[PDB]
RNA sequence: ACCUUAAGAUAUCAGAGGAAAGUCCUACUGAUCAAACAUGCGCUUCCAAUAGUAGAAGGACGUUAAGCAUUUAUCAUUGAACUGUUCAUUGAAGUCAUUGAUGCAAACUCCUUGGUCACACACACAUACGGCGCGGAAGGCGUGUUUGCUGACGUUUCCAUUCCCUUGUUUCAAUCAUUGGUUAAACUGAUUUUUGGGGCCCUUUGUUUCUUCUGCCUGGAGAAGUUUGACACCAAAUUCAAAUUGGUGUUAGGGGAGCUGGGGCCUUUCAAAAAAAUUUUGGAAGGUCUUGGUAGGAACGGGUGGAUCUUAUAAUUUUUGAUUUAU
């Protein structure tokens, strides 16, 4: 239907909290209409454990998605 | 068994069980009786409506007398002290200082109890037809 | 066949709406949205005790109940006595019927029957 | 629907929106969405235990927002007005 | 006066939750079977 | 098919930039400029007053008010009128919109001065600043101007004071001043 | 107060009404617009029931004393998704003939500048 | 054209 | 420079007719439903002292107030003494608060809101209480008429088509005029001009707030105007003002005459049933009382707006369940 805006926080990273306790950081590289999205080198922040080279999350457990970078 | 009669008092509660427990309100803060509402009132054709005596009200929407209202107590002693209760110091309900004075007669609850303390009451049902 | 539309045919009878919570809302039912958006209006909502001594009850509830402003002060139980409670549709978990009530006559859908004589 | 163009003609200027987990957000809106999806920045963000931190944008999916406070005078809004006039949109 | 209009209200106040924590948000768990009220 | 309500303009339906296009240009961005005037100036401008309940006033209160003095009452003429609530009205608006800087003005050669008073420079709402005046660049040191009483400065501008007061003012000042 | 049998949500615009969330919070305030069901809320205050006093709720002086912590916000617009149900508390501001009365004038003079615009517009 | 679901649709039917 | 569209429908069943089986339609006909508008109920609830300095409802994001009672203020590493306790060092995070938070309770101050109406200062009532003054607010129920969601826009070779007083008010008297009733000489009532008196109101705060202009407290006044118009105000830039273009509003309250929609009651006349005598039902006309309206309305029309309904749609962004805190 309608595209979210995101076309500004390619390649830049951002912190997204996964859920309601989870938070996870890495590199943006796409999105979807349903929010979905591909980051690349990720990691879980809470020590903090890296996840993978490149990992999908499902947009119904995106919160808040605030970048880390000059935007 | 005495009742007494109330000048100045607001018409403006119009229901009478509503008007009734306003009244008991403000005759006895913190009543039983006053302070939960819901509650169905003792209706004693022939149990205390507030407690110190009071036992029922009578009033009227008959335009001749609108601000008037009559209480009816238990025992006539009761009836005094509720006038050392006032102690000539204006009781006051709602924003309006209301003036007491004994009734010329006591009312028909009143009548009963005294009575039974049964021609007296066929006497007074038949005095009602007469007059109306 | 929508339930939705036999449940649009009782308009004036009462019902005992149970929402998820647990409150039991009952009261005279008036129209219902499409979306199971009922409007009940002679109400009076009410809360299981479960009966149970240390299992106490929910809490969230208790709050809403309260919260709907029309709880008696002096009301032993949790019951709330009120008029118009608009209540949204997907927070209905059950709808006890009246008894009195035929189900032939309203269960009939004549928008299907429609369909199927066309047909 | 009313809400969703009044959030739309609310944008360029602070509004607090409070998320279902809790926390509280404030901040210049810079975009929103049909389906309730803002963008704040400089939003200063509450979490749930009390903890108040900064950061410079944030885009949080509308299926989480609780409410969405504008400010007070868009209360004259022209979409608000029941009676309207239309212009007799050509061919 | 390009946004001496606007002007937002105070920032909210901060009440403690009454609610369950995000993570902590679940409908019933260990809902028991159904194969024992067949029997009885 | 959605039209703005303020350009009044009928607009073929769109949802992507098309209606960030139009919300951005300039027939939309100061024509929503003069709605939002016009509206709390009549929140400004509104003058009704609450019901007025008259109670029938009685002999006790009547009597002692009655006993005291009558008052005259100050009126004045059509014309007149008018142009007080002109004064006044722009008075209104001319202290609403005036803003105190004193202390911008004042730390005018801080070392520290192009980091907080540019405001364009700061670390807050700098973000916002960083197609379309001599700005104040951050790599300024303390060695430029090192002595700031070389002529460069201005005298404090003097305290303002009401007009409607001026004469309240006293007539000579105590020390002659060149 | 009463209202009418027969009135969906949208007879009651400009009635005060008294929202219920799913997390036992509440919102008071004038309703002025709806859709999904998410409503717009003029002077809408929060209240709520704290933890320390949810106890006395429960079923045992003779009347309960609640303090319940209550926030201000404005022109606040709510998701349909957590509304739980909706009640009315208080009437609007202005009487039902006053009500026609000033639709009545609004629709006369829309008309009327309406007519107005055309007639400029076209010559 | 519906929910977004068609639209996935006309995107993983191109894809596979 | 980007954009050019989800599709359908507009009360429902039953009966008669028209274009074997549907199919559509009927300024067709019944019954139900819904909406609007009139109109009623001995319907139900609510509408503040002035015979007084009050009170009711709701607030305070108000004070006393550091009130009275409880309770809170990190984690890891290393060294030292010590029978867990104390002192120092490195690293890691860290909402502000401790005059806080939480529990309890009271006084005080102040804001918004209302018929602060009229007649009364009264001996009532068991069938318990004339609910038998005028309004207003909100619902409940009933009847009548119209409609079948609703609105702008165009066309008509459609219909439509009004005046008057007034802007503190009320009351008494003096006087003028008009009109009716009885004996135009007398008396009596209704309307009006001028002057004076009494009461109340002026926060009408931009001194009546319908607009402009003249104007006012020893006063309540004068002139002009009233919707394809006028008036007030906002914003700009030409480098003060004026100019224009773009916007937001205001154009009111009361009374009367006509004209007209509705109810109640009465009269007459007509029709049917139980008849030219009686009643009930329907209609026409007239009288009386009341209540509402008074500048738009009908018909036709479409690449017209908006509501409601159905289907895509029970598949991550709202309604076909992860907030009864669980094992």
């Amino acid at each position: 239907v309608s595209t979210p805006e995101l076309k500004k926080y390619m390649d830049k990273k951002i912190l997204l909290n996964i859920n309601g306790s989870r938070k996870v950081a890495g590199i943006l590289r796409g999105y979807d209409i349903f929010l979905n999205v591909v980051l690349d080198d990720a990691m879980e922040i809470n020590n903090n454990h890296q996840l993978g080279l490149q990992t999908v999350i499902r947009g119904n457990s995106i919160i808040s998605l605030e970048a880390l970078d000059a935007i | 068994m005495s009742a007494l009669y109330f000048q100045n008092l607001p018409s403006r509660p119009a229901n009478k069980e509503n008007y009734t427990r306003l009244l008991l309100k403000h005759i006895n803060p913190n009543n039983k009786y006053a302070i939960n509402p819901s509650l169905p009132l003792p209706h004693n054709k022939l149990l205390l409506d507030d407690q110190m005596g009071l036992l029922e009200v009578s009033i009227s929407r008959s335009s001749k007398m609108t601000n008037q209202a009559f209480l009816t107590f238990v025992t006539q002693e009761e009836a005094d002290r509720f006038l050392e209760k006032y102690t000539t110091t204006a009781l006051k309900v709602q924003g309006r200082k209301v003036r007491m004075g004994k009734a010329r007669t006591n009312s028909l609850l009143g009548l009963s109890i005294e009575m039974q303390k049964y021609n007296l009451d066929i006497k007074k049902v038949l005095k009602a037809r007469k007059l109306k | 066949m929508k339930l939705v539309n036999f449940l649009k045919k009782l308009r004036n009878e009462q019902v005992t709406i149970e929402l998820k919570n647990g409150t039991t809302v009952w009261g005279t039912l008036q129209s219902v949205s499409p979306q199971m958006n009922a409007i009940l209006t002679d109400v009076k909502l009410t809360l299981p005790q479960p009966r149970l001594n240390k299992l106490n009850s929910n809490g969230i509830a208790m709050a809403s109940l309260y919260l709907t402003g029309g709880q008696q002060p002096t009301a032993s139980d949790n019951i709330a006595s009120l008029q118009y409670i608009n209540i949204r549709g997907n927070t209905i978990r059950q709808i006890i019927l009246p008894d009195s009530l035929n189900l032939d006559s309203l269960l009939v859908d004549q928008k299907q029957l429609n369909s199927l004589r066309r047909s | 629907g009313i809400p969703v163009k009044l959030l739309n003609e609310a944008q360029g200027h602070i509004v607090s929106l409070e998320l279902t987990t809790g926390a509280t957000y404030r901040g210049k809106l810079v975009e929103s969405e049909d389906s309730m999806n803002v963008q704040l920045r400089d939003v200063i963000a509450t979490e749930p235990q009390g903890a108040v931190t900064h950061m410079d944008q944030i885009f949080v999916r509308g299926s989480q927002i609780k409410f969405i406070v504008v400010p007070d005078l868009l209360k004259n809004a022209p979409l608000f007005k029941k009676n309207s006039s239309r212009p007799m949109p050509p061919i | 006066d390009v946004s001496r209009l606007f002007k937002p209200r105070p920032p909210l106040s901060y009440k403690r939750p009454t609610d369950y924590p995000y993570a902590k948000r679940q409908t019933n768990p260990n809902i028991t079977g159904v194969a024992n009220l067949l029997s009885t | 098919k959605f039209y703005c309500d303020y350009c009044d303009t009928y607009l073929t339906h769109d949802s992507p930039s098309v209606r960030k296009t139009h919300c951005s240009g300039r027939k939309h961005k100061e024509n929503v400029k003069d709605y939002y005037r016009n509206k709390a100036r009549d929140i400004i401008n509104k003058h009704n007053h609450k019901r007025r309940h008259i109670g029938k006033r009685g002999r006790k209160e009547r009597e002692n008010s009655s006993q005291n003095e009558t008052l005259k009452v100050t009126c004045l003429s059509n014309k007149e009128k008018r142009h007080i609530m002109h004064v006044k009205k722009m008075n209104q608006k001319e202290l609403a919109q005036t803003s105190i800087d004193t202390l911008k003005l004042l730390y005018d050669g801080s070392p520290g001065y192009s980091k907080v008073f540019v405001d364009a420079n700061r670390f807050d709402i700098g973000d916002l600043v960083k197609r379309a005046q001599t700005s104040r660049s951050r790599d300024e040191t303390c060695e430029s101007n090192p002595f700031p009483r070389l002529n460069n400065p201005k005298k404090l501008e003097p305290p303002k004071i009401l007009s409607q007061w001026s004469n309240t003012i006293p007539k000579t000042s105590i020390f002659y001043s060149v | 107060i009463q209202v009418a049998h027969s009135s969906r949500l949208a007879n009651l615009i400009d009635y005060k009404l008294r929202v219920l969330t799913q997390d036992g919070r509440v919102y008071i305030g004038q309703l002025m617009a709806f859709d999904h069901m998410n409503l717009v809320l003029n002077e809408c205050i929060e209240e709520r029931v704290p933890k320390t006093q949810l106890d006395k709720l429960r079923p045992r002086g003779t009347t309960l004393n609640i303090k319940v912590e209550k926030r201000v916000l404005g022109l606040t617009i709510l998701r349909g998704e957590q509304i739980l149900s909706t009640v009315v508390e208080d009437k609007p501001l202005l009487s039902k003939k006053e009500r026609l009365v000033r639709d009545k004038k609004e629709k006369k003079q829309a008309q009327k500048q309406t007519k107005l615009r055309k007639e400029k517009e076209k010559k | 054209m519906s929910t977004p679901a068609a639209e996935q649709r006309k995107l993983v039917e191109q894809l596979m």
